[PDB]
Protein backbone atom coordinates (compact mmCIF):
# COMPACT_ATOMS: atom_id res chain seq x y z
CA UNK A 1 0.00 0.00 0.00
CA UNK A 2 1.52 3.36 -0.91
CA UNK A 3 2.75 5.34 2.60
CA UNK A 4 4.43 8.46 1.54
CA UNK A 5 4.72 12.44 2.74
CA UNK A 6 4.57 14.72 -0.12
CA UNK A 7 8.01 15.69 -2.11
CA UNK A 8 8.18 19.44 -1.04
CA UNK A 9 11.22 19.80 1.23
CA UNK A 10 9.59 21.89 4.24
CA UNK A 11 5.74 22.13 2.95
CA UNK A 12 4.17 19.05 3.28
CA UNK A 13 0.60 19.89 5.67
CA UNK A 14 0.52 23.95 5.40
CA UNK A 15 -1.40 25.66 7.92
CA UNK A 16 -3.41 27.47 5.29
CA UNK A 17 -4.11 24.85 3.38
CA UNK A 18 -2.60 26.19 -0.09
CA UNK A 19 -0.10 23.52 -0.68
CA UNK A 20 2.52 25.29 -3.12
CA UNK A 21 3.69 22.24 -5.63
CA UNK A 22 7.25 22.39 -6.37
CA UNK A 23 7.80 23.52 -10.04
CA UNK A 24 8.85 20.63 -12.01
CA UNK A 25 9.88 20.01 -15.83
CA UNK A 26 7.55 17.30 -17.72
CA UNK A 27 8.11 17.72 -20.94
CA UNK A 28 11.29 15.55 -21.59
CA UNK A 29 12.90 18.71 -19.67
CA UNK A 30 11.07 21.16 -21.95
CA UNK A 31 7.59 22.57 -20.28
CA UNK A 32 7.89 24.02 -16.88
CA UNK A 33 3.65 23.43 -14.47
CA UNK A 34 3.83 24.86 -11.30
CA UNK A 35 0.90 24.00 -9.79
CA UNK A 36 -0.76 24.41 -6.28
CA UNK A 37 -3.15 22.45 -4.65
CA UNK A 38 -5.91 23.81 -1.83
CA UNK A 39 -7.02 21.53 0.33
CA UNK A 40 -10.67 20.77 2.01
CA UNK A 41 -13.07 23.11 0.38
CA UNK A 42 -16.06 21.12 0.34
CA UNK A 43 -15.99 19.65 3.53
CA UNK A 44 -13.26 16.95 5.55
CA UNK A 45 -12.05 13.91 2.93
CA UNK A 46 -13.74 11.20 5.43
CA UNK A 47 -11.34 8.85 5.29
CA UNK A 48 -11.58 7.85 1.80
CA UNK A 49 -10.77 10.83 -0.21
CA UNK A 50 -8.30 11.19 2.03
CA UNK A 51 -6.63 8.12 0.34
CA UNK A 52 -7.63 9.19 -3.28
CA UNK A 53 -5.37 12.51 -2.31
CA UNK A 54 -2.51 10.67 -1.43
CA UNK A 55 -2.94 9.36 -5.51
CA UNK A 56 -3.54 12.07 -6.91
CA UNK A 57 -0.49 14.06 -5.17
CA UNK A 58 2.09 10.79 -7.25
CA UNK A 59 0.42 11.02 -10.30
CA UNK A 60 1.61 14.86 -10.16
CA UNK A 61 4.78 15.65 -7.64
CA UNK A 62 6.45 12.03 -9.44
CA UNK A 63 4.47 11.02 -12.69
CA UNK A 64 4.62 13.72 -14.75
CA UNK A 65 8.24 14.27 -14.47
CA UNK A 66 8.96 10.91 -15.14
CA UNK A 67 10.13 9.86 -18.78
CA UNK A 68 8.69 6.38 -19.11
CA UNK A 69 5.02 7.06 -17.27
CA UNK A 70 5.16 9.76 -20.10
CA UNK A 71 5.83 7.35 -22.92
CA UNK A 72 3.38 5.08 -22.00
CA UNK A 73 0.70 7.78 -21.89
CA UNK A 74 1.76 8.67 -25.18
CA UNK A 75 1.29 5.12 -26.78
CA UNK A 76 -2.22 5.20 -25.19
CA UNK A 77 -3.15 7.96 -27.23
CA UNK A 78 -1.84 6.48 -30.74
CA UNK A 79 -4.16 3.85 -30.56
CA UNK A 80 -6.49 3.25 -33.48
CA UNK A 81 -10.08 3.92 -30.87
CA UNK A 82 -9.16 6.90 -29.21
CA UNK A 83 -9.83 10.24 -30.21
CA UNK A 84 -12.67 12.80 -28.48
CA UNK A 85 -10.57 13.51 -25.34
CA UNK A 86 -13.18 12.38 -22.81
CA UNK A 87 -12.55 8.64 -24.29
CA UNK A 88 -8.79 9.08 -24.06
CA UNK A 89 -9.80 8.78 -20.19
CA UNK A 90 -11.94 5.66 -20.82
CA UNK A 91 -8.94 4.07 -22.63
CA UNK A 92 -6.77 3.94 -20.04
CA UNK A 93 -9.44 3.16 -17.20
CA UNK A 94 -9.36 -0.19 -18.90
CA UNK A 95 -5.38 -0.49 -18.93
CA UNK A 96 -5.60 -0.04 -15.20
CA UNK A 97 -8.09 -2.53 -14.42
CA UNK B 1 -23.76 25.95 8.68
CA UNK B 2 -26.09 27.18 11.75
CA UNK B 3 -27.24 24.42 13.85
CA UNK B 4 -29.37 23.91 17.01
CA UNK B 5 -27.98 22.26 19.83
CA UNK B 6 -28.89 22.18 23.84
CA UNK B 7 -28.26 24.65 26.16
CA UNK B 8 -25.98 22.30 27.66
CA UNK B 9 -24.31 20.98 24.67
CA UNK B 10 -20.96 21.19 23.38
CA UNK B 11 -19.81 23.42 20.44
CA UNK B 12 -21.08 21.55 17.21
CA UNK B 13 -18.68 21.28 13.96
CA UNK B 14 -16.98 24.35 12.06
CA UNK B 15 -17.52 25.77 8.91
CA UNK B 16 -16.11 29.03 6.63
CA UNK B 17 -17.22 30.10 2.90
CA UNK B 18 -15.38 29.86 0.25
CA UNK B 19 -14.16 31.92 -2.39
CA UNK B 20 -13.55 30.63 -6.24
CA UNK B 21 -11.68 32.27 -9.32
CA UNK B 22 -13.02 32.70 -12.43
CA UNK B 23 -9.46 33.19 -14.66
CA UNK B 24 -11.26 34.23 -17.96
CA UNK B 25 -8.35 34.30 -20.64
CA UNK B 26 -7.46 36.41 -23.55
CA UNK B 27 -4.12 36.26 -25.40
CA UNK B 28 -5.23 33.71 -28.05
CA UNK B 29 -6.37 35.48 -31.31
CA UNK B 30 -7.79 38.64 -33.29
CA UNK B 31 -10.08 39.71 -35.65
CA UNK B 32 -8.34 41.27 -38.86
CA UNK B 33 -8.69 42.35 -42.69
CA UNK B 34 -6.39 43.29 -44.95
CA UNK B 35 -6.14 45.24 -48.39
CA UNK B 36 -4.01 44.27 -51.50
CA UNK B 37 -3.92 47.63 -53.67
CA UNK B 38 -1.73 48.46 -56.47
CA UNK B 39 0.28 51.52 -56.80
CA UNK B 40 -1.35 52.48 -60.34
CA UNK B 41 -4.78 51.60 -59.78
CA UNK B 42 -4.41 54.11 -57.24
CA UNK B 43 -3.12 56.69 -59.02
CA UNK B 44 -5.34 56.42 -62.43
CA UNK B 45 -8.44 56.34 -59.47
CA UNK B 46 -7.60 59.93 -58.92
CA UNK B 47 -9.15 61.30 -62.37
CA UNK B 48 -11.69 58.47 -63.30
CA UNK B 49 -14.23 59.10 -61.00
CA UNK B 50 -16.96 61.43 -60.24
CA UNK C 1 -5.29 9.03 -33.13
CA UNK C 2 -6.01 11.80 -30.67
CA UNK C 3 -6.91 14.98 -31.71
CA UNK C 4 -7.14 17.09 -29.31
CA UNK C 5 -7.03 21.28 -28.06
CA UNK C 6 -6.38 22.98 -25.15
CA UNK C 7 -9.49 22.75 -23.35
CA UNK C 8 -9.95 26.08 -21.91
CA UNK C 9 -12.31 28.29 -24.07
CA UNK C 10 -10.70 31.38 -25.33
CA UNK C 11 -7.27 30.81 -24.11
CA UNK C 12 -5.87 27.61 -26.21
CA UNK C 13 -2.57 28.43 -27.48
CA UNK C 14 -1.19 31.63 -25.98
CA UNK C 15 0.77 34.18 -27.20
CA UNK C 16 2.90 34.55 -23.64
CA UNK C 17 3.54 31.02 -24.23
CA UNK C 18 2.48 30.97 -20.13
CA UNK C 19 -1.12 28.73 -20.79
CA UNK C 20 -2.81 29.39 -17.90
CA UNK C 21 -5.49 26.29 -16.90
CA UNK C 22 -8.36 26.58 -15.61
CA UNK C 23 -9.23 25.46 -11.94
CA UNK C 24 -10.79 22.17 -12.23
CA UNK C 25 -12.15 20.42 -8.75
CA UNK C 26 -10.49 16.87 -8.38
CA UNK C 27 -10.81 14.18 -5.34
CA UNK C 28 -14.82 14.49 -5.91
CA UNK C 29 -15.27 18.15 -5.73
CA UNK C 30 -13.57 18.44 -2.59
CA UNK C 31 -9.62 20.13 -3.20
CA UNK C 32 -8.68 22.27 -6.58
CA UNK C 33 -5.46 22.65 -8.76
CA UNK C 34 -5.68 25.77 -9.71
CA UNK C 35 -2.44 25.19 -12.63
CA UNK C 36 -0.73 26.75 -15.28
CA UNK C 37 1.54 25.42 -18.05
CA UNK C 38 4.43 27.26 -19.39
CA UNK C 39 5.82 26.14 -22.61
CA UNK C 40 9.25 26.11 -24.12
CA UNK C 41 12.08 27.15 -21.77
CA UNK C 42 14.46 24.74 -22.19
CA UNK C 43 14.75 24.53 -26.23
CA UNK C 44 11.71 23.44 -28.72
CA UNK C 45 9.47 21.47 -29.44
CA UNK C 46 10.97 18.62 -32.69
CA UNK C 47 8.06 17.22 -33.51
CA UNK C 48 7.78 13.95 -31.43
CA UNK C 49 7.50 16.20 -28.17
CA UNK C 50 4.07 17.86 -29.06
CA UNK C 51 2.75 14.21 -29.12
CA UNK C 52 3.91 13.90 -25.94
CA UNK C 53 2.48 17.47 -24.44
CA UNK C 54 -0.64 16.04 -25.93
CA UNK C 55 -0.66 13.81 -23.08
CA UNK C 56 0.12 16.06 -20.53
CA UNK C 57 -1.98 17.82 -21.02
CA UNK C 58 -5.28 15.67 -21.18
CA UNK C 59 -4.27 13.51 -18.14
CA UNK C 60 -4.39 17.03 -16.61
CA UNK C 61 -7.76 18.19 -17.61
CA UNK C 62 -10.02 15.01 -18.10
CA UNK C 63 -8.71 12.50 -16.17
CA UNK C 64 -8.31 14.36 -12.62
CA UNK C 65 -10.91 15.72 -13.29
CA UNK C 66 -12.97 12.23 -14.01
CA UNK C 67 -14.37 10.36 -10.69
CA UNK C 68 -13.88 6.85 -12.67
CA UNK C 69 -9.96 7.71 -13.03
CA UNK C 70 -9.16 8.37 -9.81
CA UNK C 71 -10.81 5.22 -8.18
CA UNK C 72 -8.56 2.85 -10.94
CA UNK C 73 -5.68 5.15 -9.88
CA UNK C 74 -6.70 4.44 -6.17
CA UNK C 75 -6.78 0.51 -6.61
CA UNK C 76 -3.15 0.27 -7.78
CA UNK C 77 -1.54 2.43 -4.66
CA UNK C 78 -3.67 -0.19 -2.50
CA UNK C 79 -1.89 -3.11 -4.35
CA UNK C 80 1.56 -5.00 -3.04
CA UNK C 81 4.72 -3.87 -2.98
CA UNK C 82 3.39 -0.12 -3.95
CA UNK C 83 5.88 1.44 -1.36
CA UNK C 84 7.85 4.60 -1.79
CA UNK C 85 6.47 6.26 -4.64
CA UNK C 86 8.73 5.42 -7.59
CA UNK C 87 7.43 1.76 -7.49
CA UNK C 88 3.49 3.50 -7.89
CA UNK C 89 4.41 5.02 -11.03
CA UNK C 90 6.30 1.94 -12.34
CA UNK C 91 3.67 -0.23 -11.86
CA UNK C 92 1.57 1.71 -13.13
CA UNK C 93 3.66 2.18 -16.50
CA UNK C 94 3.21 -2.10 -16.43
CA UNK C 95 -0.47 -1.97 -16.66
CA UNK C 96 -0.75 0.71 -19.43
CA UNK C 97 1.90 -1.06 -21.45
CA UNK D 1 -7.80 22.76 -76.21
CA UNK D 2 -8.59 26.55 -77.14
CA UNK D 3 -5.20 28.74 -76.50
CA UNK D 4 -6.06 32.51 -76.26
CA UNK D 5 -5.18 36.25 -75.40
CA UNK D 6 -7.07 39.20 -75.22
CA UNK D 7 -7.23 41.15 -78.13
CA UNK D 8 -6.91 44.40 -78.02
CA UNK D 9 -2.90 44.64 -78.19
CA UNK D 10 -1.21 46.84 -75.59
CA UNK D 11 -4.08 46.03 -73.20
CA UNK D 12 -4.04 42.39 -72.20
CA UNK D 13 -4.50 41.99 -68.18
CA UNK D 14 -4.91 45.50 -66.81
CA UNK D 15 -4.29 46.54 -63.27
CA UNK D 16 -7.83 47.55 -62.67
CA UNK D 17 -9.68 45.05 -64.10
CA UNK D 18 -11.64 47.15 -66.34
CA UNK D 19 -10.59 45.64 -69.83
CA UNK D 20 -12.12 48.03 -72.00
CA UNK D 21 -12.82 46.06 -75.45
CA UNK D 22 -11.87 47.68 -78.91
CA UNK D 23 -14.51 48.81 -80.76
CA UNK D 24 -15.75 46.43 -83.69
CA UNK D 25 -17.83 47.43 -86.55
CA UNK D 26 -20.63 44.17 -85.93
CA UNK D 27 -23.17 44.17 -88.38
CA UNK D 28 -20.69 44.18 -91.46
CA UNK D 29 -21.88 47.04 -92.52
CA UNK D 30 -23.06 49.63 -90.17
CA UNK D 31 -22.78 49.49 -86.32
CA UNK D 32 -20.54 50.14 -82.98
CA UNK D 33 -20.06 48.53 -79.53
CA UNK D 34 -17.33 49.94 -77.55
CA UNK D 35 -18.28 47.17 -74.77
CA UNK D 36 -15.71 47.08 -71.62
CA UNK D 37 -15.37 44.14 -69.51
CA UNK D 38 -15.04 44.02 -65.80
CA UNK D 39 -13.31 41.68 -63.88
CA UNK D 40 -13.73 39.73 -60.77
CA UNK D 41 -16.40 41.94 -59.02
CA UNK D 42 -18.60 39.21 -57.09
CA UNK D 43 -15.69 36.70 -55.88
CA UNK D 44 -13.09 35.30 -58.11
CA UNK D 45 -13.24 32.71 -61.05
CA UNK D 46 -12.12 29.57 -59.73
CA UNK D 47 -10.25 27.69 -62.44
CA UNK D 48 -13.20 26.78 -63.72
CA UNK D 49 -15.03 30.33 -64.54
CA UNK D 50 -11.16 31.05 -66.54
CA UNK D 51 -12.87 29.05 -68.95
CA UNK D 52 -15.90 30.39 -69.64
CA UNK D 53 -14.18 33.97 -69.43
CA UNK D 54 -11.84 32.55 -72.32
CA UNK D 55 -15.12 31.63 -73.83
CA UNK D 56 -17.12 35.09 -74.01
CA UNK D 57 -14.00 37.07 -74.84
CA UNK D 58 -13.96 35.02 -78.01
CA UNK D 59 -17.20 35.15 -78.57
CA UNK D 60 -17.30 38.59 -78.08
CA UNK D 61 -13.84 39.80 -80.51
CA UNK D 62 -13.73 37.55 -82.83
CA UNK D 63 -17.27 36.30 -83.89
CA UNK D 64 -19.58 39.64 -83.69
CA UNK D 65 -17.17 41.28 -86.33
CA UNK D 66 -17.72 37.85 -88.65
CA UNK D 67 -19.66 38.03 -91.28
CA UNK D 68 -20.17 34.01 -91.53
CA UNK D 69 -21.37 33.97 -87.75
CA UNK D 70 -23.62 36.96 -87.76
CA UNK D 71 -25.39 34.96 -90.80
CA UNK D 72 -25.24 31.74 -89.17
CA UNK D 73 -27.31 33.85 -86.23
CA UNK D 74 -29.36 35.22 -88.44
CA UNK D 75 -30.59 31.72 -89.76
CA UNK D 76 -31.61 30.62 -86.32
CA UNK D 77 -33.53 32.88 -85.65
CA UNK D 78 -36.18 32.83 -88.54
CA UNK D 79 -36.78 29.05 -87.99
CA UNK D 80 -40.06 27.72 -86.53
CA UNK D 81 -40.66 28.57 -83.09
CA UNK D 82 -38.01 31.27 -82.19
CA UNK D 83 -40.54 33.63 -80.42
CA UNK D 84 -39.72 35.52 -76.84
CA UNK D 85 -36.04 35.81 -77.15
CA UNK D 86 -35.54 33.37 -74.05
CA UNK D 87 -36.42 30.73 -76.31
CA UNK D 88 -34.50 31.95 -79.58
CA UNK D 89 -30.71 31.42 -77.12
CA UNK D 90 -32.72 27.80 -75.99
CA UNK D 91 -33.00 26.90 -79.92
CA UNK D 92 -29.52 27.61 -80.49
CA UNK D 93 -28.07 25.49 -77.29
CA UNK D 94 -29.61 22.55 -78.84
CA UNK D 95 -27.80 22.97 -82.12
CA UNK D 96 -24.02 23.74 -80.12
CA UNK D 97 -24.40 20.46 -78.57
Amino acid sequence: PLVYTPAVRGGANPASGSYLLDPQYVNSGVDILQATYGYNINGTANADQLLQRDAILAILEYALKDTAFVNAIQAVAAGSGVTTPASFVSACVTKLT
Amino acid sequence: TATGVAITGSAPAASMDATLPAQLPISAASVQSTFTLNLKEIEESKEQVT
